[PDB]
RNA sequence: CUGGGGAUAACAGAGUCGUCUCGGGCGAGAGCCCAUAUCGACCCCGAGGCUUGCUACCUCGCUGUCGGCUCUUCCCAUCCUGGCCCUGCAGCAGGGGCCAAGGGUGGGGGUGUUCACCCAUUAAAGGGGAACGUGAGCUGGGUUUAGACCGUCGUGAGACAGGUCGGAUGCUAUCUACCGGAGGUGUUGGCCGCCUGAGGGGAAGGCUCCCCCAGUACGAGAGGAACAGGGAGCCGCGGCCUCUGGUCUACCGGUUGUCCUACAGGGCAUAGCCGGGCAGCUACGCCGCAGCCGAUAAGGCCUGAAAGCAUCUAAGGCCGAAGCGGCCCCCGAAAACAGGCGGCCACCGAGGGCCCGGGAAGAAGACCCGGUUGAUGGGGCGGGGAUGUAAGCGGGAAGGGAAACCGACCCGUUCAGUCUGCCGCUCCCAACAGCCCGAGUGCUACCGGG
RNA sequence: CCUUGUCGGUUAAAUGCCGACCUGCAUGAAUGGCGUAACGAGGUCCCCACUGUCCCCGGCUGGGGCCCGGCGAAACCUCUGC
RNA sequence: AGCCGAGGGAACUCGGCAAAUUGGCCCCGUAACUUCGGGAGAAGGGGUGCCUGCGGGUGUGUAACCCGCAGGUCGCAGUGAC
RNA sequence: GUUACUCCAAAGGGUGUCCCUGGCCUUAGACAGCGG
């Protein structure tokens, strides 16, 4: 006989188009910092710089070619927190409070806002969750969040999350959290320039597609292309088992999955569209815009490489949960050059 | 990080792009874009295209 | 360290793409008996059903000899590739390209055959194995 | 040709296992001597159903087939990859055996071939099952029609489980199955948003080379290792378009033949042909893919009796694998204990759909952003890009003609003109006018207030 | 037939093709024997050139397929259908 | 049913099936073998547009159809498509 | 093992455990340790 591995992947099935645009975090790693364990922003464009290698290997020490991805953050708004419990299997919510006067779109997202709650009740309700965390009842902390598209002019429909806090304790988490609630967080005081992370968002449409596209399928011989079956598969199994078996390679849903991708350095945290290398400011958006994407007004990322979704996606990165023992340094690395030429 | 410089247009062209030919004799060539090279080994002239720096350069021959 | 003095091989940071498949015609650039060669096989590669092995600049081939004078014929030769007309990515990005084709023919273990190489040869050669450096008057 | 037959063969199934493949007991004898490192006769005892036969239980119009290509899955009697024990094991290696089925096991030459033979590589290039897996999936080389040739046999018509040339390939999917997409009812009041995660899937990673260790231990010399540490690639998986290549029947230019009288601007000839090409799509381009904790197998040990000694086991401990489980990724409230929290309505009206302008999404449905609290589409103004310097006017031009004047092409006016499935500013036109679905009833048997 | 006979040439590698041999199972002289220029939509082996046949597939066009209006069958069919 | 495809060029397959290459006219030059008629368009090579002109053949012909040469110039490409 | 039969493995082996039988030993036996 002859033997090869199968066709495509089985890890990342049903092939099926995601349950919500906006992504989601299931797990979060084990930081000691207290600080929240992530940020979101929307998606611009792409461009290459040149810089000295900083991470282990040989080709260290050398003027090397890096492709970026950049990344427009403007500041979240923090509008919520919210504890839990355990119960008879995993975690339960436990109890809720919101800021509030929050903005007049946020109501295009949470239609049923309350109506009287002002600050009285508020602060009322702060301390009846601080009384109950400094019982035991409590498991973990978290911060509710929402988006600013309004700034950049993108939109006005925000998105709504939850993220999580760093730290083996809750009354810590809960300081941090009565600090954070009714203001508004920006990058730099939450991510390092060196850092890896983890990106997490939805990848592109392209609609229904083939076996031979979709799994990796071989292409028939010249014969079968002229019988009406070169795109095909031959056969959809054996006479026993007598049905066909979930394994066999189909068409349908090509694109529009929730994916994530490891260990992608964060090379440089801007301040209002510009870039201070050592010597003097300059901007990254480019002659003409970007494609598909105006200009950069407020923040912006630089991330190595590649990440998934189109350009106007809402992304969100967290830091490495699966990250190797060699580790490239917590430092902005030394950029020699950063293309602002045509991309178009 | 050197700005490098066409051989067929005369231009300077960005770090990260372009082309270098080499000859079998140790002759080097330079090209910022695929038009430049395939003209070149089509055979065009650059010194009657406005766009080039040839043509200055014979502009001033004449 | 162990024998390091003289030795026959080295590392390139590159890894050019590969290009030249089985069944491939190259010019011999040495001064052997060799004027054309046949690819047979890659050394150094494991592939999948229904694929060709290939290779490229810097790459160590088993090929057979076409032309050439009559003690060097229908004999099986091992042999180092030294240029392609494919492109190929250097560090800084800029990208590499020669004219035709060629190589020259060496021992299995590196040591070369002939004593001058007529023509220009890549760089990566040159640092994978140091012994052709010191044949050519043109590296790049 | 007809009439019929599974009362009767070839083909796969069932039954059986002489044969077949894979094994075992005993100890003759061989191994410098030494029955068991290795080999094990003669005789005796078996497993499997992957060879072949025997029988004739199913099927004579269900389908009659060999090989190949494509595609999925399983067994272990293990070829490499992980871990160990004996050696007639110095090292490098070899031979023989135990656990282990997570991953891999490829490319070519003649032949219709399966197998077998050969080449060059490789960590190694294992053997089998699935109706001798797979023709409502392809092909059609072989084989079993009708044509013809040779050799043998035959008085002849003619035959050959002998060779050779040639020789039809049908389907609108009724039911189930699978891949993907939607609409309902239920969850004992309805609707927003955000979370838990029962369970299910996973190879998401597998392997090789180089430096060093070290010309070191071992070895008379020849030769020649290992743990730790650093790096690189091949096969596989999942994504992106900054760079490089391809296409780009948007767009720009050059040119042939003919027609619109000639210029100019156009139609047709596969976009007429040629060259270049942005967005978009794509790979020949580029980015990413942990080893750690737990419990075990073979095996190696401690304590320790049965059996006052001894003994890894009987009871009890400690270690110990690419294998099992979790950390990680994908799906996932129809998870029938049919969930948790916050808020808004109900006991006119919270919310939703149609409709309008569009795509970052798309076979219909669904999805996303916007709708005058407005830059969603168009336009105008500018930026950037693609081609490549428009028509007209003025001057020159090989040469010709009495002269007026012809004249392919060239220079200037001119980084020009044409175009923009790209960005920005600006309310100049249009996102108006509206229309529909919609919870709302209670009792005993109650839980805690009244 | 034993047969992929043997020796040589052609290939990295030859159950092939070509050239020699002869124990012709079972050649042979008008059921003609050996040759043969030119011819053949005849069978067969090699070389050069050419290529998406293949490595390994990608992009574009027109017609269908899909939605909408209209006309409007059949083959098949015990009942059913994990 | 059709158009293009980088780098390699039959590694595909029973088999180079299918597609591609060549392609009109003038000049030069053309083998083995041969039934001396052929092979033979063997093979292999160079040229080819537009413009300005100069000459020749037949003819009474600044009617008509044909045959040779120089110079200038544009393009990746002059049997430019068919 | 939970199989009347229909439909279910051997030769060869076992200080695994529960029992029968018959010899030899025993007031110093059968192991140990101390020495000849
Ligand atoms: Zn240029």
């Amino acid at each position: 006989k002859i033997h090869r591995p199968r066709r495509g992947s089985l890890a990342y099935s049903p092939r099926k188009r995601a349950k919500s645009i906006v992504p989601r975090i299931r797990s979060w790693p084990k930081d000691s910092e207290v600080r929240m364990l992530g940020f979101a922003g929307y998606k611009a464009g792409m461009t290459h710089i040149l810089m000295i290698d900083d991470s282990p290997g040989l080709t260290k020490g050398k003027e090397i070619f890096v492709p970026v991805t950049i990344v427009e953050v403007p500041p979240l708004f923090v509008y919520g927190i919210r504890a839990y419990k355990q119960g008879y299997l995993g975690l339960e919510t436990a109890t809720e409070v919101w800021f509030h006067d929050l903005h007049k779109n946020v109501a295009r997202r949470i239609k049923t806002l309350p109506k009287n709650y002002n600050e009285e009740a508020f602060q009322a309700k702060l301390g009846q969750l601080e009384d109950l965390v400094n019982d035991g009842e409590i498991a973990d902390v978290r911060l509710l969040v929402h988006t600013q598209p309004w700034l950049i002019g993108l939109k006005k429909k925000p998105e709504v999350m939850e993220y999580a806090i760093g730290g083996d304790d809750v009354k810590a988490k809960f300081d941090y959290a009565k600090e954070k609630i009714g203001k508004e967080l920006r990058a730099g005081e939450v991510l390092h320039e060196g850092e890896l992370l983890d990106v997490i968002a939805v990848t592109k449409g392209k609609g229904t597609q083939g076996p031979v596209k979709r799994w990796g399928v071989k292409v028939q011989f010249h014969k079968a292309q002229r019988a009406g079956k070169g795109r095909h598969i031959g056969n959809l199994g054996p006479w026993h088992p007598a049905r066909v078996m979930w394994t066999v390679p189909q068409a349908g849903q090509m694109g529009f999955h929730h994916r994530t991708e490891f260990n992608k350095r964060l090379i440089a945290i801007g301040e209002n569209g510009k870039l201070v290398l050592d010597g003097n400011e300059i901007e990254i958006t480019p002659k003409g815009g970007f494609p598909h994407y105006g200009i950069v007004r407020s923040d912006f990322l630089m991330i190595e490489g590649t990440i998934p979704g189109s350009f106007k996606r809402i992304i969100r990165v967290r830091p490495a949960i699966r990250p190797p023992k060699k580790k490239p340094p917590v430092e902005r690395p030394q950029i020699t050059y950063v293309s602002r030429e045509s991309k178009q | 990080a050197r700005w490098n410089v066409c051989s067929y247009c005369g231009r300077e062209f960005e770090p990260g792009t372009g082309k270098m030919f080499v000859r079998n004799d140790g002759r080097v060539l330079f090209f910022c874009s695929s038009k430049c090279e395939k003209y070149y080994f089509m055979g065009r002239n650059p010194r009657k295209l406005k766009w080039t720096k040839a043509f200055q350069e014979a502009r001033l021959q004449r | 360290a162990k024998k390091g003095a003289g030795a026959t091989r080295g590392i390139s940071p590159v890894r050019p793409t590969r290009a030249l498949p089985i069944g491939a015609y190259l010019k011999v650039a040495d001064n052997s008996g060799a004027k054309v060669i046949q690819i047979i096989g890659v050394v150094g590669y494991k592939g999948t059903r229904r694929r060709l092995a290939a290779a490229g600049v810097g790459d160590m081939v088993v090929a057979t000899v076409k032309k050439g004078r009559p003690d060097m014929r229908h004999q099986v030769v091992r042999a180092v590739v030294v240029r392609q007309r494919k492109e190929y990515r250097r560090l800084d990005g800029m990208r590499v390209k020669f004219e035709d084709n060629a190589a020259a023919i060496v021992t299995p273990e590196g040591v070369p055959r002939g004593t001058e190489i007529r023509g220009a040869i890549a760089r990566e050669a040159a640092e994978r194995w140091v012994r052709l450096g010191s044949i050519a008057s043109i590296v790049l």
